[PDB]
């Protein structure tokens, strides 16, 4: 894990900074702030303790100023995630390509140490078929669209399948709306409809 | 040049080129696929298919645009000019 | 001025810590963005739209 | 760039170098340098009368890592800068 281990690390190497700024002089004589007190007189050593004072006062904000851009990375991630939980998880998403690579259906979050991991569940196709298709069908100079569904063909007969998956249908009245006449489409076939009332009433 | 103090600059992983060439790509698979390719494989699709499709996406029915097809692309090579030449003219 | 550079060898390091991550992420920045897709998907030479 | 042979093919790459090259360790075996491929180079097939329609499916789970929190940290000058002198 990349994102949760950097947060870590980044942190670590942080405080043991820190640790290793008390380790240096600052361009003073010592240290530790106790040898030029044991060795030298308060009056004369006070511009090397104050040397002192300014260079982990410099340390310390520079730390502070480091920990305020992390913790506004991790507000900025935190606010993401949370609303990736609220529209994924707790919901379907109709954003494409947020909760995911495919068709979003539901997501399980599961605890982690300092963070989240969301388990998506997507939709991708795997197999797909070449079909030859048509905006409008021309029955009896009403142009017929589809409701739902796309006009495909085999070669011989045609149907109306789903957008995502392929289950043909004979073409009938309950699933085709017709709108003005023949001659507006530019590109149009010939076929026929099944007219599901016309074999019942007799 | 700012490189002269040792400010040196970084050149980037991607250049120009390739960025160039992943809009390319994209760019065709969006009028070549519409959003197949974005969620799966690419599924070959005429483009006023994609039309229709994106049209009945914000309620309108899919019907309207081939009555009118002509005047939907006058409408989209005008607005493509429009752009270029406010562009052009920052 | 190097002799007295190792009493701040401490912030050079947090600096140049700092400029790489800064490097990295705006390589990063530009993955994120451009390819999102995998696969070079070619124009056809068919202008018939 | 020293140590490293430069070949003509292109491949994906996993070690970024900079201005659209990479490195890699491959086939004994060396490193080697070469530009890196942007994906695999296919062309969709497009006709105004061909359409492609999904047959099958598969569930497919994708993971994604998002950090929320950090660990709290507390500072005080007075016992980091000063250790135990008053002055
Ligand atoms: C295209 O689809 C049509 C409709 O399903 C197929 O025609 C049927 O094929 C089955 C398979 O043997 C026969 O049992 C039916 O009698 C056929 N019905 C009609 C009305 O012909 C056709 O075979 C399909 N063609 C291809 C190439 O798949
Ligand atoms: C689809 O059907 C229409 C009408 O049934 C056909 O248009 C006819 O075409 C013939 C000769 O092509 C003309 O003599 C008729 O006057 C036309 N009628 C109308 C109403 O336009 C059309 O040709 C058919 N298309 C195909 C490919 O068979
Ligand atoms: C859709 O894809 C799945 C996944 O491969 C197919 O399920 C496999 O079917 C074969 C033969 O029927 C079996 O030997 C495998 O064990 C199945 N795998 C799983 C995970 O169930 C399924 O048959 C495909 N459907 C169609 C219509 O092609
Ligand atoms: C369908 O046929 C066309 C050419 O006839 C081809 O380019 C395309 O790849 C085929 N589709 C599939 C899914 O095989
Ligand atoms: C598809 O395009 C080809 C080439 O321009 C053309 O010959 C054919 O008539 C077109 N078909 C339709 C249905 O527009
Ligand atoms: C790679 O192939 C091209 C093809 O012409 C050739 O010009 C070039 O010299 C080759 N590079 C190497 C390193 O062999």
């Amino acid at each position: 894990l990349g994102k949760l281990q950097d947060v870590v690390n980044q942190n670590a190497q942080a405080l043991n900074t820190l640790v290793k700024q008390l380790s240096s002089n600052f361009g003073a004589i010592s240290s530790v702030l106790n040898d030029i007190l044991s060795r030298l007189d308060p009056p004369e050593a006070e511009v090397q303790i104050d040397r002192l004072i300014t260079g982990r006062l410099q340390s310390l904000q520079t730390y502070v100023t480091q920990q305020l851009i992390r913790a506004a990375e991790i507000r900025a991630s935190a606010n993401l995630a949370a609303t990736k939980m609220s529209e994924c998880v707790l919901g379907q998403s109709k954003r494409v390509d947020f909760c995911g690579k495919g068709y979003h259906l539901m997501s399980f979050p599961q605890s982690a140490p300092h963070g989240v991991v969301f388990l998506h569940v997507t939709y991708v196709p795997a197999q797909e078929k070449n079909f030859t298709t048509a905006p409008a069908i021309c029955h009896d100079g009403k142009a017929h669209f589809p409701r739902e569904g796309v006009f495909v063909s085999n070669g011989t007969h045609w149907f109306v399948t789903q957008r995502n998956f392929y289950e043909p249908q004979i073409i009938t009245t309950d699933n085709t709306f017709v709108s003005g006449n023949c001659d507006v489409v530019i590109g149009i076939v010939n076929n026929t409809v099944y007219d599901p009332l016309q074999p019942e009433l007799d | 040049a700012q490189k002269f103090n040792g400010l040196t600059v970084l050149p980037p992983l991607l250049t120009d080129e390739m960025i160039a060439q992943y809009t390319s790509a994209l760019l065709a698979g969006t009028i070549t696929s519409g959003w197949t390719f974005g969620a799966g494989p690419a599924l070959q699709i005429p483009f006023p298919m994609q039309m229709a499709y994106r049209f009945n996406g914000i309620g309108v029915t899919q019907n309207v645009l081939y009555e009118n097809q002509k005047l939907i692309a006058n409408q989209f090579n005008s607005a493509i000019g429009k752009i270029q030449d406010s562009l052009s003219s920052a | 001025c190097s002799n007295l550079l190792l009493q701040y060898g401490s912030f050079c390091t947090q600096l140049n810590r700092a400029l790489t991550g800064i490097a990295v992420e705006q390589d990063k920045n530009t993955q994120e963005v451009f390819a999102q897709v995998k696969q070079i998907y070619k124009t056809p030479p068919i202008k018939d739209f | 760039l020293i140590g490293a042979e430069h070949v003509n093919n292109s491949y994906e790459c996993d070690i970024p170098i900079g201005a659209g090259i990479c490195a890699s360790y491959q086939t004994s075996q060396s490193i080697i340098a070469y530009t890196m491929s942007l994906g695999a180079e296919n062309s969709v097939a497009y006709s105004n009368n061909s359409i492609a329609i999904p047959t099958n499916f598969t569930i497919s789970v994708t993971t994604e890592i998002l950090p929320v929190s950090m660990t709290k940290t507390s500072v005080d000058c007075t016992m980091y800068i000063c250790g135990d002198s008053t002055e």
